[PDB]
């Protein structure tokens, strides 16, 4: 497990930034998609279930304004930076282990 | 001896984006 | 210059979290102080100066939840993590040569 | 030929940390 931050800017304002942090570069591709299910559950209070197209939650990172992470490599001590589209593949990878 | 200190366990932060907060529609009739 | 990314979080609430990034390990040090600076403006509105001490500044620092920073290697293209306390030996670094 | 994009020039993001924000103080006289 590599130690990953996550950092996120919603919209155009810096203001809206934030930061999270996991255990594993697994945990945070969960955590993208929880942050996800999160908007859907505001946006669906009513529904005890949501089913969705992976395509509508990387339209959701897409439109983010912002989405990186920070992996943890032990043979440095140092953070690899990785992109949102990046991130989009190794949550893809997560997905269809997770359906099988 | 020093004393261990116990406090309840962190929640795991997840962000709620409030993506939806405040977004407002305005429709004329005229 | 090393691009340099510095993590936030003020009170022990996670909700409060921010980053900022920066074009060098000392535009990042300026923003710090600047941060600070910009909370004592806003404590005194009527305050055309303010002058504190460093160690004030330090306080401030100390008292805040969490503090790190993440400097661009250019030789692995990998950040380097820092924490509080190589901030604050930073800022006195850049503030003894900035009083020179 | 593509259209070159100008905007305005993106201001510094310096955070204002808030910390005065709704800090109350409650003096009884009893």
């Amino acid at each position: 497990m590599s130690h990953t931050i996550l950092l996120v800017q919603p919209t155009k304002r810096p203001e809206g930034r934030t930061y999270a942090d996991y255990e594993s570069v697994n945990e945070c591709m969960e955590g993208v998609c929880k942050m996800y299910e999160e908007h859907l559950k505001r946006m669906n209070p009513n529904s005890p279930s949501i089913t969705y197209d992976i395509s509508q939650l990387f339209d959701f990172i897409d439109d983010l304004a912002d989405l990186s992470c920070l992996v943890y490599r032990a043979d440095t001590q140092t953070y690899q930076p990785y992109n949102k589209d990046w991130i989009k593949e190794k949550i893809y990878v997560l997905l269809r282990r997770q359906a099988q | 001896p020093r004393t261990a200190r116990h406090a309840p366990a962190v929640r795991k932060f997840s962000p709620d984006l409030k993506l939806l907060k405040d977004v407002k529609i305005s429709v004329s009739f005229t």
